[PDB]
């Protein structure tokens, strides 16, 4: 908790340097909870949900071939229709909150393409003469 | 079952290029990988030249021939060919068209009769 | 000499039979108990997947989905009554008369006018009140002194006059890691393999309707009358008959009732049955004769299929025992009817009016120890329902092929769910597996 | 949910192309659950179990050296006694359900060998002249 | 459970050979739990905690760049002030329990350095002429 959100106003490029700050903070009595068994449930539900959300994101990175990475490259080309901007307009002079608002509607298109790309890559690994 | 049929000049003069064409029957070049050329050099034996992926146009070549060899595919004719830049007497060999299937599940060859080419 | 190396696959489409807990889901659109315990909506367009080339073994008699409905239904009944008024103070000696004003002879002796001493909201004060009772719930002490029928056996509580128990179609859905498979094949026996199957997220909507002898408001077969049983040969087992044509049944309670609210304690009200307005008549159900005496003919041809080609089939009345066993227990409008079905099973193969009784103190089949008092309904009621299947019991098995006798049977609450959960099986998905390939690290 | 089990009748080879379809579907009120605290537990138990099953499979892939992969190679040889069939009898003209029934009894033998192989591989990585 | 703690008295070096024995054992009625809804909670709390502890350790290995490994190298130099001993005094003639007691106070210093190292490594991967 030394920047949980310190990069929020930074540009997209600059904010790429705090990815471990946000990730490490996303998976952070005695008798009362059992004597009054309403609160034991209220507390467990909050804990179970934090775990399920964490795992769903990890499963996607696994499927897309980005497991274990905070920054990962793929082979899906960027469609100009998703955002008609060049790199100097995206990485500089723009925040991640603004970018998310701009892309939002295309999130599922992009995710579907990332999954298709990884499956094609695996198919090419079961053919010993691949990519030649 | 794939059949491989080859033709081209059996005689090339020194400093002239060499050109051999392999016709493919029974399947589509554009669908499979592993289309390749191998030659049998007298006094040496069999040597790999290179191969092409009919699905992409990407190729790989034996380093000793990278400066001279071109492999390409005719997707209309369903034939592929080997071209070699200027050749010398040292390139006299029996040249062959072959198809190599090698995956996690199956292994097999299709290997045609070849063309005898003399350089002189 | 194959020289292969155990590769590992994850995400392999392999499944095994399993028992898990299913969750309920609804249509959203639906003070009804099942509108509250079935909150999660289903998808409006369920993602059903046909499985090509898959053969799977089913067995409706060993299906644990049935057992879960039994537990869920009785569990909800025992939660809905939790906050409501106990009627313990009414278990007092009653003074009763015969209610002889404006009575049809068929109702003579059916109702009693009982007065009693009960408390008011104050600890030191009493009131004299009276109400009407049905004779089924009033028992003579040692000719005017009567006790409530269950005072020497069980506690009594008042059904909450707010909560509806009208059936709502509900759907059962698999938890993550599980899937439900369904048979779409034809004329399924209820057991054995089916070769036309699909994967679903949830079951179709099933209404938790509970009745005896006749099965109401279910799925109406498809191509023909289908007769299913665990064994058929064993006369200790039931036979479930599912019809492809419904039979309409019209039930009514003709007496126009009113209600009175009696204070039973501070903040606690008791709902008593008041005077009947107009003539007193007996409750009954109407079955069209023109449909019933044909529906059975269809059943008989199919029933003979399992016993012989030239044998006599006889439909007899029910046997002895409690009203829950010997009669058609019918829950409608909020009141409990016990109807006489002898008029439906009185023939040999080779408009029908059924009288009904009404009971208010219900010792539900589910257990012994507590009973529910059902508050009366104001005005009059009418019920319309579909007979979709029958539960028959074979009362023979004797050494005489000449004829065989069938009687109305059943009575187990699960007989009303088994026929809908009939097409479904629960499996667990197991994603790892290994196989040899010609590839090593 | 576009094929949760679509490949069930396909051959083992063909079914290898849907591994992301099955994996992505294996880790998918308001007041009622706290007013009636029987159901809060019934629901949490179902959710906790789905998480525990997921994690046990991930731990095994980790131990065997197959983390992050849907298709993974190992160095354990196949014993002919586990199934005396050639590749053309396994990958073609056979389903995964049939194969699982055939192998079942040998599952633990195979898993034990996969763990031993990875440990031997790690030992060879703490010797800078390894495999020469 | 064939050595859950068999290596406890072994030297640090020898004990490095049982890492899969300890890891595989760290993420191992009917009506009673719902009829008496005190025990349903007591049991769920124990299960949720085992999962949360497992995941926190996995997240750290991810952040430090050691995901999927039981033995992992880093680029953080050892400070002689953390333990002024040579390798022949650490790997031989010393147990892991003794070592943990010796290091304890420096645990957080070391963990902080491991995170900084991985972030520097990632920065160098977004510059195509890196390390030359
Ligand atoms: C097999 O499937 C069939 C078909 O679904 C099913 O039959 C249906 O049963 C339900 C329940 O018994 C019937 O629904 C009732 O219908 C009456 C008819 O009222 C009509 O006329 C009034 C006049 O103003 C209209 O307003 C009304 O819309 C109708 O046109 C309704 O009156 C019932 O509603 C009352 O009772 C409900 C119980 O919870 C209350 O929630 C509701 O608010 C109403 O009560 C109010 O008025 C009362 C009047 O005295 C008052 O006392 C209450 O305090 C409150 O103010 C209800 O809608 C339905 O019609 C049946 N369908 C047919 C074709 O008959 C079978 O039962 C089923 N078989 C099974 C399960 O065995
Ligand atoms: C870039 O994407 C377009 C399609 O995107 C459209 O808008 C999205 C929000 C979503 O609604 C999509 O479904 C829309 O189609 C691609 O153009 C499509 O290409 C296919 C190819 O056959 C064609 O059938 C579609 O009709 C095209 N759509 C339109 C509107 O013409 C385009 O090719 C993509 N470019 C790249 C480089 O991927
Ligand atoms: C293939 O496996 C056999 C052993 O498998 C047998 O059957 C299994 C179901 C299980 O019961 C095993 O425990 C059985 O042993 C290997 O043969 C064994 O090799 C060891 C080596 O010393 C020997 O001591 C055993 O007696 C042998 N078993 C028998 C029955 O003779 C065989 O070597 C394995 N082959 C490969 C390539 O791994
Ligand atoms: C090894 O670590 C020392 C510092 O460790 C000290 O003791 C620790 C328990 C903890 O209290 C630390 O905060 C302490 O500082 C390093 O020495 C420091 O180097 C910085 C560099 O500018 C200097 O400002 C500090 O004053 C130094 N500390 C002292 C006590 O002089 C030393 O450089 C480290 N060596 C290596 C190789 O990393
Ligand atoms: C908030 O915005 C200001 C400017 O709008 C940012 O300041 C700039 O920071 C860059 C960093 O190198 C400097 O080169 C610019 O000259 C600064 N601008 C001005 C006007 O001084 C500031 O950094 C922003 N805050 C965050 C968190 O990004
Ligand atoms: C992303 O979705 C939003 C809505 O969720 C789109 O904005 C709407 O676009 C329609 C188009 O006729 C307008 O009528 C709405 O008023 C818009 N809503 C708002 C809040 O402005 C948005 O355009 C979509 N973006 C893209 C790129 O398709
Ligand atoms: C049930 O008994 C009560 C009396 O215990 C009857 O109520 C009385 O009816 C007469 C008729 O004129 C009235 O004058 C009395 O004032 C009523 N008494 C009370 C206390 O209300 C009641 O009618 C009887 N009900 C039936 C159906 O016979
Ligand atoms: C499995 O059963 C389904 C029944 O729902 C069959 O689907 C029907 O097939 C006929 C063939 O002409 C179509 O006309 C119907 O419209 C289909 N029904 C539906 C609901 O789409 C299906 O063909 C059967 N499959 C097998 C292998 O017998
Ligand atoms: C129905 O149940 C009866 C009773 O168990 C089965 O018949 C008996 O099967 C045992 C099997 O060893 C025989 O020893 C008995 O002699 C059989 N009883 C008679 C009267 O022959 C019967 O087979 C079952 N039928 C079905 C269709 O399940
Ligand atoms: C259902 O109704 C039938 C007739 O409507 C009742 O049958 C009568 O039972 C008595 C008992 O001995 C016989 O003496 C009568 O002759 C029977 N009538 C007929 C027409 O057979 C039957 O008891 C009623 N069932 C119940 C449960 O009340
Ligand atoms: C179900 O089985 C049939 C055949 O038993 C499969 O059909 C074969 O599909 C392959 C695919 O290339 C064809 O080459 C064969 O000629 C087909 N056979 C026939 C007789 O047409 C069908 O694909 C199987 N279904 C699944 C899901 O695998
Ligand atoms: C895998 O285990 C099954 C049992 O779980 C084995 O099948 C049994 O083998 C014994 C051997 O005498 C028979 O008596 C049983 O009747 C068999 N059971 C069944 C259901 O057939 C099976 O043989 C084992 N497979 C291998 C390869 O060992
Ligand atoms: C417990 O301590 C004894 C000695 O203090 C260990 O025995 C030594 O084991 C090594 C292993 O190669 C031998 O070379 C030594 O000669 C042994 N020493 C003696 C005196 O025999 C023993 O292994 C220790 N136990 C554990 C679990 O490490
Ligand atoms: C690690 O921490 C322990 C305490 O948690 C340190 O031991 C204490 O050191 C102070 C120093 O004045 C002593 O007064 C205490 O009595 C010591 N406690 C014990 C239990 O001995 C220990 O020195 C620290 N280690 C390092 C390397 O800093
Ligand atoms: C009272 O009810 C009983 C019920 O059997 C009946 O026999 C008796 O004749 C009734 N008394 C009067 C006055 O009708
Ligand atoms: C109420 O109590 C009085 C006390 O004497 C008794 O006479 C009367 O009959 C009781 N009433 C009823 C209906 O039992
Ligand atoms: C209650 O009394 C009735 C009177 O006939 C009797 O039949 C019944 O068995 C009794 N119940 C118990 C539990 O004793
Ligand atoms: C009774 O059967 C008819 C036949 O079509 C059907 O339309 C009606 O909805 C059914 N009623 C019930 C309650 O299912
Ligand atoms: C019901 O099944 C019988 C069986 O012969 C058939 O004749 C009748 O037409 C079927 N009814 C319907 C509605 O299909
Ligand atoms: C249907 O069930 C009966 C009762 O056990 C059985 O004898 C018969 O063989 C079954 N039919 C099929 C097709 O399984
Ligand atoms: C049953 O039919 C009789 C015939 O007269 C009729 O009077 C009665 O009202 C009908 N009952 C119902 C429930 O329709
Ligand atoms: C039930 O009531 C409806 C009301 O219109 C009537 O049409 C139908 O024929 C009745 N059914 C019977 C069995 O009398
Ligand atoms: C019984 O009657 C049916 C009617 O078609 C016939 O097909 C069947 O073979 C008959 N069975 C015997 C045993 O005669
Ligand atoms: C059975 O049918 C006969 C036919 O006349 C009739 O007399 C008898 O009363 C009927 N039995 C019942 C219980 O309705
Ligand atoms: C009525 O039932 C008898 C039973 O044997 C049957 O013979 C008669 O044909 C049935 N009536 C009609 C209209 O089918
Ligand atoms: C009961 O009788 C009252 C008397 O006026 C009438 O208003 C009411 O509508 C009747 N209720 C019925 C027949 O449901």
């Amino acid at each position: 908790f030394l920047g949980f959100l310190g990069a929020a106003g930074s540009t997209m490029g600059a904010a790429s340097m705090t990815l471990t700050v946000q990730a490490r903070n996303l998976l952070s009595c005695q008798q009362h909870l059992l004597k009054l068994t309403v609160w034991g449930i209220k507390q467990l539900q909050a804990r179970v949900l934090a775990v399920e959300r964490y795992l769903r994101d990890q499963q996607l990175l696994g499927i897309w071939g980005c497991s274990g990475k905070l920054i990962c490259c793929t082979n899906v080309p960027w469609n100009s229709s998703w955002s008609n901007r060049n790199l100097s307009e995206i990485w500089d002079n723009m925040t991640w909150l603004q970018w998310d608002k701009e892309i939002s509607n295309y999130t599922q298109i992009i995710y579907g393409l990332l999954e298709e790309s990884q499956n094609q890559q695996e198919k090419n690994e079961q053919d010993l003469l691949a990519l030649d | 079952e794939v059949q491989l049929v080859e033709s081209g000049p059996g005689l090339v003069r020194p400093s002239e290029t060499l050109s051999l064409t392999c016709a493919v029957s029974g399947d589509s070049i554009s669908t499979n990988n592993g289309w390749s050329w191998i030659r049998q050099t007298p006094g040496k034996g069999l040597e790999w030249i290179g191969y092409i992926n009919g699905r992409s146009g990407s190729t790989r070549y034996n380093p000793s021939l990278q400066s001279r060899v071109t492999i390409s595919t005719d997707t209309s004719g369903n034939q592929f060919s080997l071209k070699v830049n200027s050749v010398t007497a040292a390139d006299t060999a029996k040249y062959y068209c072959a198809f190599f299937w090698s995956t996690y599940y199956k292994r097999f060859d299709v290997w045609g009769p070849g063309v005898r080419v003399t350089v002189s | 000499a194959e020289n292969l190396w155990v590769t590992v696959y994850y995400g392999v489409p392999v499944w095994k039979d399993a028992e898990t807990t299913l969750f309920c889901a609804s249509d959203a659109k639906a003070h009804n108990v099942w509108a509250t315990h079935c909150c999660v909506p289903t998808d409006p367009n369920p993602q059903e997947i046909h499985l090509e080339n898959v053969t799977e073994e089913f067995n409706m008699w060993k299906n644990n989905m049935v057992e879960q409905m039994h537990t869920d239904i009785i569990s909800l009944w025992d939660q809905s009554l939790k906050p409501c008024v106990k009627l313990t103070p009414l278990c007092v000696t009653l003074q009763c008369t015969n209610v002889t004003n404006n009575i049809t002879d068929d109702m003579r002796g059916e109702l009693k006018n009982c007065s009693f001493n009960m408390t008011t909201e104050l600890r030191d004060k009493k009131q004299k009140v009276y109400s009407l009772f049905y004779r089924l719930d009033v028992v003579q002490i040692n000719n005017k002194e009567y006790r409530l029928i269950n005072c020497n056996t069980s506690a009594i509580t008042q059904a909450c006059p707010k909560v509806s128990f009208e059936p709502i179609p509900i759907h059962y859905c698999a938890p993550a890691g599980f899937a439900i498979l369904k048979c779409k094949d034809k004329k399924f026996n209820g057991t054995g393999p089916c070769t036309n199957v699909s994967t679903v997220q949830c079951t179709h909507g099933i209404k938790p309707v509970v009745s005896t002898q006749l099965l109401l408001n279910g799925s109406l077969a498809e191509e023909e009358v289908i007769i299913r049983s665990e064994n058929i040969t064993n006369n200790a087992k039931n036979i479930l008959v599912q019809l492809n044509e419904s039979v309409q049944i019209n039930c009514t309670r003709p007496n126009n009732n009113t209600r009175k609210s009696i204070r039973i304690g501070p903040g606690q009200w008791f709902y008593a049955t008041g005077d009947i307005i107009g003539d007193i008549r007996q409750a009954h159900c109407n079955v069209s004769k023109a449909t019933w005496n044909e529906t059975l003919g269809k059943v008989v041809k199919q029933l003979r299929k399992h016993f012989g080609n030239n044998t006599i089939i006889r439909f007899a009345n029910s046997s002895g025992g409690d009203l829950e066993v010997t009669t058609h227990s019918f829950n409608c409008g909020g009141e409990f009817f016990y109807c006489n079905t002898s008029g439906l099973f009185n023939s040999t193969w080779i408009s029908i009016t059924l009288p009904c009784r009404i009971k208010q103190i219900i010792n539900m089949w589910q257990r012994i120890g507590q009973a529910m008092y059902a508050p009366p309904i104001q005005g009059v009621i009418r019920c319309v329902s579909n007979i979709t299947g029958l539960i028959l019991t074979r009362d023979g098995g004797s050494t005489n092929s000449t004829t065989e006798t069938f009687r109305p049977g059943g009575g187990d609450m699960r007989d009303n769910w088994r026929s809908e959960l009939y097409k479904y099986k629960v499996v667990k998905i197991e994603p790892l597996g290994v196989a040899p390939t010609r590839c090593k690290r």
